[PDB]
């Protein structure tokens, strides 16, 4: 968790 | 430098009418947003952010909409960048871009909107005001599961603690699209995030039927075996919310078998949720009562009560589930004997002892009344000491009526009802008489509640076949209220009242 949305944001864009 | 000329000049070029000039500037602005030194000078110029926001809406060049949206996504990684996007009318623009056919623009918009919802205050009100909730629900038809996980988290941030956002999601067809996500995909982060949205939408009574009729109960039960602990937990919480408003739903078979097997989990919180769902699903549903007994639900629930000990958050739903299973279905006699055959009577009677509270005591008494219907339980219930406590709880409830959300008359009706059925055994009546219960039962004939009158005359009718007992009842002056209860419109009260009067002679 924690900065787990930033890693997902990075792989998508 | 930069702030003095380059950015003012780039701002001037970014809002030129020559589309080729705008596209050339947008590419340079996108490149400047990739390093801390120049990116800082962009967010410190509200004139530049405004030009990027307006260009992103009005342009018809895909490469420019990609560069402007990709720019805004780069400023959204820190505090003052999010505030510059917020104050420059960026949120209504990013909501407009959610209807873009370009995937790069759509992904840049949903990630920038997600960053704003996570760290920028005032963004929840702005996204709702700009119609963001509707556009997000319509995007659940997309197949990119990484995009779906972000879109569902935005809905969860908007819907948590906000009735307007919940109602908008339900009105736009939200539940059907979310249930289909749990039904189709296997990506853990998407399934976990979607379950948190279904959990928020299930905490209200009038909003639950939408998730149920769409097949949400079965779709959530699919992932109770998944290795993700946070996914199983959110599925069990949502199922427990939906359960009490879905006790009439068809096709709960496969879910009930999984819930029974979850009672063997090492996670105490998983066993607690599973017991609470089985309690709600088995209430007044003879089909759910059947399938649970066919998969070994009695042994698993009796084993659960033992494991819990004095943890009333586990014993109460487990005892309530056992009370449901032991009444009003084909295999009711099977469930009543099964509680004995799997060694449940000692811990059931023990739960009448302190330190149990009233909600657990009320549920335990109702189960004993059901178990007393089986004749093979008359002696084991007596030899475990159930009669002396059923009387002692009855005396305590009579003093506070002659608490903790429990009406003390339901305790009086329940305790006397168990003694009324236990009195079918000869040896039981010897114990019930030896505790000075006949005077108390006579005073219960004056109760204004019919069901208490029916059970008081019922236990007096059972005790009256002992000749010396019929005289003690007559000596306590029961003839006067019994003759009154003869004229009762309730046939059950008048039937037992005539029986005592007949046996007193
Ligand atoms: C904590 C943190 O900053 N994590 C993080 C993860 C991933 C990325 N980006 C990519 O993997 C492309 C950035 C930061």
């Amino acid at each position: 968790h924690r900065c787990e949305w930033a890693a997902l944001h990075c792989e998508l864009v | 430098e930069l702030a003095t000329r380059a950015i003012p000049e780039l701002t001037k070029l970014l809002n030129d009418e020559d589309q080729v000039v705008v596209n050339k500037a947008a590419v340079m602005v996108h490149q400047l947003s990739k390093k801390e030194a120049s990116r800082h000078a962009i967010m410190r110029s509200p004139q530049m952010v405004s030009a990027i926001v307006r260009t992103m809406q009005n342009t018809n060049d895909v490469e420019t909409a990609r560069c402007t949206a990709g720019t805004l996504h780069n400023l959204s990684h820190h505090r003052e960048g999010l505030l510059a996007i917020f104050k420059s009318g960026g949120i209504p623009a990013l909501v407009k871009m959610l209807g873009s056919p370009v995937d790069s623009v759509l992904f840049y918009a949903i990630t920038t909107l997600h960053n704003l919802l996570l760290h920028q205050e005032g963004a929840k009100m702005a996204v709702r005001l700009a119609g963001g909730l509707q556009k997000m629900v319509a995007l659940l038809n997309k197949t990119n599961v990484k995009f779906l996980a972000i879109t569902t988290d935005c809905l969860q941030i908007l819907a948590y603690g906000n009735q307007e956002s919940k109602l908008i999601i339900l009105a736009s067809g939200g539940p059907q699209a979310l249930v289909n996500i749990m039904r189709t995909y296997t990506y853990e982060k998407l399934l976990w995030t979607t379950s948190r949205v279904l959990k928020v939408l299930s905490v209200c009574s009038s909003n639950k039927p939408a998730i149920v009729e769409a097949g949400g109960m079965q779709a959530l039960g699919l992932h109770l075996t998944d290795p993700s602990q946070r996914l199983v937990q959110n599925c069990l919480w949502t199922l427990r919310n939906l359960s009490d408003a879905a006790t009439k739903q068809e096709g709960m078979e496969g879910l009930l078998g999984t819930l029974v097997q979850l009672l063997g989990s090492d996670d105490i919180n998983v066993v607690t949720c599973a017991a609470g769902i089985l309690s709600n699903l088995t209430c007044n549903n003879y089909k759910n009562k059947m399938m649970v007994c066919q998969v070994g639900g009695i042994e698993a629930l009796v084993r659960t009560v033992l494991r819990a000990g004095d943890r009333e958050d586990i014993t109460e739903p487990a005892i309530c589930a056992l009370r449901h299973l032991t009444s009003r279905h084909q295999e009711a006699e099977m469930a009543q004997n099964a509680v004995r055959l799997h060694y449940g009577l000692p811990v059931v009677v023990k739960l009448l002892h302190p330190p149990s509270h009233w909600p657990l005591i009320k549920a335990t008494v109702g189960l004993i009344r059901n178990l007393a219907l089986c004749p093979a339980n008359h002696a084991p219930l007596r030899e475990q000491g159930a009669i002396p406590r059923l009387v002692q709880l009855l005396v305590r409830a009579h003093q506070d009526t002659q608490v903790e959300g429990v009406r003390m008359e339901e305790i009086v009706e329940g305790c006397t009802g168990a003694l009324h059925i236990l009195a079918r055994d000869v040896h039981n009546r010897i114990v019930i008489r030896g505790l000075n219960t006949i005077p108390l039962f006579v005073q219960l004939l004056y109760s204004p509640i019919e069901n208490i009158q029916r059970v008081a005359a019922g236990v007096l009718c059972e005790l009256a076949q002992d000749k010396e007992a019929a005289e003690a009842i007559e000596a306590e002056g029961a003839t006067a209220p019994l003759t009154e209860l003869l004229h009762s419109r309730n046939e059950g009260v008048a039937t037992y009242a005539a029986a005592v009067l007949f046996r007193m002679s």
